[PDB]
Parts: C-alpha cells; structure tokens; sequence
C-alpha cells in the first residue's frame, strides 16, 4: 500500500486538535442547579470554564444493565447528526434515583440497584459502580472535547489535491473512559491487526473510516473497509463493552497504566452518544449489544456451503464448465460467482451481450444442479445517458450532490460514475425495487448479490473515497454519514432480495463495507488479502474481532486475492476456510486459475477432504447460526470467551472455537511437521476427531501433521450433529439423515442442540415451521427432546447413527420412542479408542426418543 | 418348511442378513450392501439406460434431486421427476 494517500492523525486536522489535548484537569463542569430527573432520563447542563459554551448531558440507565450517555450543545446554530437506523429499537429505560448529594457530587441509583452512577460536578466526571465496585469512569483523564459550531486546516483544508470546503468549521467531539482492572481490550474492526488490541501511545490511534486500501499490509492500525465502534474489555473478574454510536471519522486511542486500560474516542462531527454495557459476563455483553443493534441474520443454508469465485469467469460456458468440474472431481460446491466482468461495461444490473447472452438459461442449468449464483452489484452508477439506471436516478434527484447542487461525479470501474444517496429512504426503496424479477431482467430466485466498493470507493477521491463536503438527504454532509453508507447499500440490497420474492425468501448479500448493525443484513469478508502465509494467519484475529462485535458471518478470500499461492498454501487455506463462517475462494484478474481440481492429486485430495468436513458439519454450522440469530452469541469464538478465567488464552489467535463444542488449530506454516495445540479447561477432556484419542486439559499438546491434517478437537460434554452423506451441494443434503457425535464429559454427560427448517424461507418465523431439538446424555441414556415446542416441521430427516466417544462396551442397546414398540439396536465398539457406534436408530428427528445403554 | 440365506460383502469383511441389503444404512466397508440407495460413501448406482450406454454413478447422487441417469432411475423418491433422455 502507498501510505501517503491516507491521512495519519497528524494530517487529520480534527484528530490533531483532539489528540493534542493531553490528560489533565478538564475545563468542563456540571451545573447541578440545572439538574432535572426526567421521565426516562436525567438532564444536566455542562459548561466549558473558559469558552462558557453550554452543553447538555442526557444520562440514562437502561434495562439489561446498560447506561447511555449523550452530550449535545444546549443551543446549537444547526442540529448535530444523530445516527439513525442502526438501533433496532428505542432502548427500554430504567429509572434513576438520587441516592446521595453534596456540593460537588450526585449519586444516582439505577432502578433498585446494584448499579450506581456518581456524577461529579467539578471537574465533570462520571463513575459507574455495582454496589461499591468501581466498574468504569468517564472523563477521568480530562480528555473530553466538544467543538461547538462556530459562525459559518480547521476550516478550509486540503489533502493532496482535494480541498474540503468545510463550511461548518471545527465540530469534533471526543471523550475518554477508564477501565480499572482491565488489561485486554478487543474489537473496533476492521484492522489487519491482532485480536488483542495494542496500546497506541507511541504511534497512531486505531482509525475507523471505511476506506479502500490497495494491497493492505499486516500489523498496522490503518482504517480498512468497515468500522464497528465497539470495544470489549475482558479480565478474570468481569467483562465490559463500549459502543460509541457515531458515523463520522473516528480515531481510538488506547493506553495502559492497579492494572488499568484507558480508551479515548475522537470523532469529526455528530453528538457524543455512547453505550456502556456492564456485563458482567461476556455473554451478557453479547446480549446487551444485540438488544441495541440486533442479531445476525439467519443465513439461508446454501450460503454456509462452499463458494467458488474469481475475477472473472469468462462466460456462460465457463460457469457451466466450472459447475461440471466440481461434479467430475467429486467436490461439493453451492455457489459460483460472477464478478464485474459479467455486466455490460460495469453497468450493474446488466449482462454482457456476448459473453452472458442468456442469463435465465445459465441460472436454469445451475438450478438443475441445485446450485446458486452470486452476481456483483456495486453502488456506483456509470454516467451514461443510455444507462436506464443512471437516467432514472438522475431524473429523480436521488444522487449524492455537491454543494452547488449538481450530482457528484467520481471515477470508478466504469469510468466516470455517480453515487446514489443511500441515506435517502426513497433511494433505498428504489434500489430494493430494482431487484424485482421484472426490473433486474435476467435474474431468477437462485441469483444472489455481492455489494462491493461500498465505502464508497472513489478512485479519484480523497483517500479513494467521497469528498467530505458532498451533500446527502436532509442537508447532512458526507463527513456526517460516511461510516453507514455501506450498511445502507447492504440493507437496501437485502430488502430487495426479500421483496422480489413476496417477503418469503431469506436474502444472501455479501458486503465489503459495514457498520454496527450490519450483521442484520448478511455477510462480510476481509477484502483484498494476499496469497501469503501471514495473510492466512491473520484471518483468525480479523474474523474473531468481527465476531466479538456481532458480525458472525465473516471470512477471508481462500487462497488470497492478490498473487498466486503455492499449492501447499492453497491446501492450508482451504482447511482454514473450511472452519470459518463465510467460505469463498476468490482471486485477482491476473492470477492463474485455481479451481481446486487444477492441482496435483495429493493437493486435490486434501482440499476435497476439507470440503467434505465442511459439508458434513452444516447441521452444526446451521444451529450455531440459529443461536447467533436468536441470542446474539458469536459463531466463531476466541478461547477466552469459553475460558474467561484462563489468562493464558486472553491473546490466543492461532486457535479458535466454533460454539462451545469444537476447537480448531489449522496448520498455518509451510512445511510444518506438527502444531502446538493449547487444550484449555480444568477437569476438561478433548477428543481428537480424527483419531478419537482423548486428552485432558489444560495442556499444550504437540500434534504431528501431514498435508491432510486439520487439527480439530471436540469438547467433552458436547453433541455435534453431522450429515455423513456428502452430496454435490447443500440443497441435495437437506432431507438426509443425521449422525450424532457424543463426546462424553468425565462425568459421563453431554448436551447439544439442532435447528432445522426448510433451509431458505422466513417460515420458521412467520409460521413457526422449524425444529429445535435438545440432545442430552447422562447416566447411560441418550435422550432427544424439544428445546422449543412452538416449532413443528414436516421433514424426512431421521437419526441414522450415533457415535459416542469415551464409552465402554454395553451389553445391550435399547431405543424407545413414543408411538413405537421398544427396539433393540446393534452396535460396534472399539476397546482401544472407547468409541461406540449405534447402528441405524431409524427414528424421526421430530420425535422424542431415548436410547439406553445396558 | 425351509428358510433363506444371508448376504456376504464383496470385500469379505462381513456377512449380514438380506433385510440389511438396501435398507438405507451402510453395513459393508466396500458399499456393496446398498447398490440402490445413497447410504454408502463408496457405493455405486447402476443406470441401465436402455437406448443409450449404461452408466455407473456415485451413491451420493441417488435421490439428490439431480438427474444423473438418462433413464432417470437415480431419482425415484426425491421430488425431482426425471424424463428419459437416452435418445
Ligand atoms: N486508484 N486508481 N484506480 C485503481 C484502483 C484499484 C485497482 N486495482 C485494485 C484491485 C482491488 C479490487 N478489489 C475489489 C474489486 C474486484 O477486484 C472487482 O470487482 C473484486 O474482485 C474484489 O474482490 C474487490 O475487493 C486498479 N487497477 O486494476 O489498476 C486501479
Ligand atoms: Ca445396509
Ligand atoms: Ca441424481
């Protein structure tokens, strides 16, 4: 990357102003005479001691142990930006009470305890407590800064050749937070950086500004394509979260100091609007944040399969050759992707008239293999009087505008292009209607969508994005809205895929740019990575930092986007991607073709093995995503989420968990002969799912590997459902029987869940047509019961096999299910591995049943 | 009255009763007990395909909803009705 195109904090004039304010006595003070305790909030005036500017603090306790702090000007010349459409609801409030008061202090109790907020008047300060434990302090280092709107690089400012007219002058806001007891913080994606965030004191702050960084590099805090202003703090004793609800350019400083971490947020405009999520457990934080910005959209089953992509597949014949290549080489695949060369000169919603002349027939041939297709649709519209999309958007005034009232024009893939104003609800509705089968001619129900370049990328723009003084719906500047522009694209696209179906089909949309709330609209990926071993390694901490902030449907380009991976790296990347949520191979225009059958047989076989393991685990992946959708719990997890008291896990990022059942340590080094796998948990056992060898935790096990090894361990006490009949795509598999893998705890117990529905509609929600089963093992009995009785489903899926790890040989196996005579099952048992296989239970998955080992 | 005999896997790994032949569960390590279902990972399904060449397909493609035999016999209980195309 050429770093000179992108501002450092010093080159960002508001970052330079804010960051020059160093820790010290704050000039802000609360006028306790103005304090009012309102019906859902507390309001009190703040004043700058020197400027005498008057601010208003709106302090709120919220249900589910959360506090919200909002600060705005008392009498602004013009209203400041407050972020819309990100919060899924008005957060339910909890009542504040004054429980203490002196000359310089007011203590507030939230509802009836145990949470208390101490407002200090001079200097202005907030402390948050659970009883007498101090959880968090606000403005403890005096870094609060609120530039008031003055009379219309502090004003006019230039970077390279681009001039920001800056008609409103300095308006930046900033605020600090002190986390006593915390030494590990996480989150604020997206950065090609480690899971555990580094202190910024001697360098750049972490930057949050959706930007298109060409050939981005590793281990640095430059802003990448998406921004989620959510920071998580973990210690042995508690978990906390900070949600800084601002859409403008934001810099984040992190400092360490009895152990304590301080966090400072610095944003260019808008109000101060921050949520304090008090835990105490990390799953409490997940729930708290989920109640604010929603949960992960339930992906249609096919989108959890394998995606085959590149820039670019040539033509319909090429797409069909790729399709047939998967079947001829016995490799599963659900979706083939069409990048920008499938359209007419990068006019989106069109098809190249020579190379894609009959898209319906291409889509019909894919439907006959029960596979899907994804087409790219970017949000920049070619300036072209013959382009109907451009004419309609121009005629209806739905483009982003410059200050002089003309439509903004930049440069992108089709050359000169304009940018629809997706902050305008009328534009988003137009966009969604454009995906109807009549408007998007050539599309069909098995065609889904990829939104790229939606930061927005502008090739001739400052930092390769839109001018700060472009103008959006309701007069707001682009500097106000920048970081939710991509989310609005992702949202309008996803709604369009729903509406074109009459509200029945679940969408699938991959998006490059994102914000808080993007989890509600589909998937994201880490952009243009590189075919190198270190880029393979960094996919884990990048997707883990996205998982912690609610974006569970994450992945990285398998094989790397830039450059050509050596076959061994490609094999290891398939094994890595096979255990990450979003699983797509993608490649740059000038790379050699790397469809997985083009390699020598030894590499083909290891890739096929990784693809089979992924397809077998789809019932498990699907259930984890249903839990993500209902509860807000991440699918891919850091080990410290499952072992919060094991401080040796707080920084691990070459290992991760899927739910609570599977621990993954993929090989990520060329020519490796083994890996060091940390198996955590006291009194915890782990099963090598390839050899069935049981290992007790906690230990670091040295595990030898070959080209075909994917180090995966099942936790004792868990039950993992698999489809052992791998077919060519997931649609072919979704009525097939389930095999249950029971990993016995040392106490001889195990538990697990399973979600099932039709695989693609909202019927699970609108008609309660689904199954949520609970499987539980204790004593010597495996029992299937309903984990949600409201769910019923017509399905042929049955239980064809049970594999129990850690069991002795029984004398007899007996199955009982309601409505059937008591049955005896035959079994096989290996005394070396203590693996018990129950043959063909033959019971419907919708039925209660029990199996007893005598 | 006299009775019936059992089935022996073609690899010789086992002998099972004939009511476990094509019972939709894999009992032979070579897949030979399920020539008519999708139960074995290493099995094969024989397309007779009168009017064209006969063909073997993977067991995983029996009732996957995709027409693999030109005579359509691989899809007999999947919801996909295949037409004869051996012409
Ligand atoms: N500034 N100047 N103009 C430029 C800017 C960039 C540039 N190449 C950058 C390659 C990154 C593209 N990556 C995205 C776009 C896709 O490549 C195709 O839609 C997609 O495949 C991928 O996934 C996406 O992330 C060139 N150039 O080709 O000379 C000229
Ligand atoms: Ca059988
Ligand atoms: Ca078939």
């Amino acid at each position: 990357v050429d770093r000179s195109n992108f501002k450092t904090c010093d080159e960002s004039s508001f970052c330079k102003r804010q960051r020059s304010i160093r820790p010290g006595l704050s000039p802000y003070r609360a006028l306790l005479d103005t304090l009012q305790l309102g019906p859902d909030a507390l309001t009190v005036h703040l004043i700058h001691e020197v400027t005498k500017v008057l601010l208003v603090l709106e302090l709120q306790g919220l249900q589910k142990d959360m506090t919200r702090i909002r600060i705005d000007e008392l009498e602004p010349r013009r209203p400041r930006y407050r972020v819309p459409d990100v919060l899924v609801a008005d957060p339910p409030t909890a009542r504040l009470s004054v429980s203490g008061r002196d000359d310089n202090s007011v203590e507030l109790t939230v509802a009836e305890g145990p949470y208390k907020i101490i407002l200090t008047a001079q200097p202005f300060r907030l402390d948050l407590l659970e009883d007498r434990s101090l959880l968090l302090s606000v403005n403890a280092r005096g870094l609060m800064a609120f530039e008031h709107q003055r009379a219309p690089g502090a004003w006019e400012e230039t970077f390279k050749t681009h001039s920001d007219s800056k008609p409103y002058g300095p308006t930046s806001v900033g605020l600090d937070f002190s986390l006593p007891g915390m030494e590990h913080v996480y989150g604020i994606p997206e950065h090609a950086d480690s899971l555990r965030l580094k202190v910024t004191e001697g360098g750049e702050p972490y930057r949050l500004y959706n930007l298109d960084v060409f050939q981005y590099e590793l281990n640095n805090p430059m802003a990448l394509y998406g921004s989620v202003p959510v920071l998580l703090a973990h210690s042995f004793h508690r978990d906390l979260g900070i949600f800084w609800l601002n859409a403008a350019e934001t810099w984040v400083d992190i400092s360490s100091n009895t152990p304590q971490t301080d966090i400072r947020w610095m944003s260019e405009s808008g109000i101060i609007d921050v949520f304090l999520m008090l835990g105490p457990s990390v799953f409490d934080v997940f729930r708290q944040y989920a109640s604010l910005t929603g949960t992960q959209a339930l992906p249609p089953l096919f989108s959890l399969g394998y995606h085959q992509s590149r820039w670019n597949y040539r033509d319909e014949a090429d797409v069909l050759e790729v399709d047939q290549g998967f079947d001829d080489h016995n490799m599963p695949c659900d979706v083939i992707w069409l990048d920008i060369e499938h359209a007419d000169g990068k006019r989106y919603f069109t098809w190249d008239p020579t190379r894609f002349p009959q898209p319906l027939n291409m889509l019909e041939h894919l439907a006959s293999k029960r596979r899907k297709l994804v087409a790219i649709v970017d949000p920049h519209i070619k300036v072209d009087s013959g382009y109907r999309v451009h004419e309609e958007l121009r005629n209806h005034g739905l483009y982003v505008k410059t200050r002089d009232g003309s439509d903004y024009e930049g440069w992108c893939w089709p050359g000169s292009a304009s940018y629809p104003d997706f902050t305008n609800p009328r534009m988003r509705a137009w966009w969604s209607n454009m995906f109807s089968f009549d408007n998007y001619e050539g599309s069909a129900p098995n065609l889904y969508v990829w939104n790229d370049m939606n930061e927005p990328s502008v090739f001739n723009g400052p930092e390769v994005t839109m001018l700060k003084d472009a103008v959006h719906y309701g007069g707001w500047e682009h500097r106000d809205i920048h970081n939710i522009y991509g989310l609005y694209v992702h949202m309008a696209t996803a709604d369009g895929l729903i509406q074109r179906s009459g509200g029945i089909e679940r969408p699938f949309v991959l998006s490059r740019a994102f914000f808080s709330g993007s989890q509600r609209f589909g998937a994201v990926w880490t952009g243009d990575n590189t075919a190198e071993w270190d880029h393979l390694k960094i996919s884990i901490p990048m997707c883990l930092s996205l998982a912690l902030v609610g974006l569970s449907f994450c992945g990285a380009d398998v094989g790397g986007f830039f450059k050509n991976p050596e076959p061994e790296l490609l094999v290891r990347w398939y094994q890595m991607g096979a255990y990450q949520p979003f699983f797509r191979a993608h490649a740059h225009l000038d790379t050699g073709r790397r469809e997985p059958w083009l390699l020598a047989s030894q590499y083909q076989d290891a890739i096929r093995d990784a693809l089979f393991q992924r397809y077998s685990l789809l019932p498990f992946w699907y259930t984890l995503f249903y839990q993500a959708h209902k509860e807000g719990f991440p699918v891919m997890r850091p080990l410290w989420v499952q072992y919060p008291e094991d401080m040796s896990t707080f920084s691990i990022e070459d290992q991760f968990m899927l739910g609570d059942a599977l621990l993954i340590h993929p090989v990520s080094d060329a020519g490796a002969h083994g890996v060091q796998v940390y198996l955590p948990g006291q009194e915890e056992v782990w099963y090598d799912i390839q050899s069935y060898q049981k290992h007790h935790g906690p230990q670091t096990l040295y595990l030898p590997v070959t080209l075909s090894s994917i180090p995966v361990f099942q936790r004792g006490g868990t039950i993992v459902p698999r489809w052992m009949r791998v077919r060519r795509s997931s649609d072919c598999m979704k009525d097939d029987p389930i095999t249950l893998f029971v990993a016995l705890s040392p106490q001889g117990t195990a538990q697990g869940e399973l979600f099932l529905d039709d695989g693609h509609t909202f019927n699970y929600q609108t008609r309660h047509e689904f199954l949520l089963r609970r499987f539980s093992f204790s004593g010597s009995t495996l029992v299937s019961s309903s984990a949600d009785p409201k769910g019923h489903l017509e399905t042929p899926i049955w239980i064809e096999r049970v594999v129990i790890m850690g069991a002795g040989k029984p004398a007899a196996v007996v199955l009982q299910t309601k409505g059937s005579p008591e049955s005896r099952l035959s079994f096989q048992h290996d005394p070396e591995t203590s693996v018990l296989i129950l043959r063909k239970p033959g019971v419907s998955v919708a039925s209660d049943w029990s199996i007893h080992l005598r | 009255y006299e009775e019936s005999k059992p089935f022996t896997c073609l690899d010789g790994t086992a002998t099972i009763p004939f009511d476990q032949v094509n019972d939709d569960y894999c009992d032979c390590k070579d897949g030979s007990d399920e020539p008519g279902t999708a139960a074995c990972p290493n099995g094969s399904f024989h397309c007779t395909n009168t009017g064209y060449k006969p063909l073997y397909i993977l067991s995983s493609r029996v009732n996957d909803g995709v027409c693999d035999c030109c005579d359509g016999t691989d899809e007999y209980n999947s919801g996909t009705v295949c037409e004869n195309t051996c012409r």
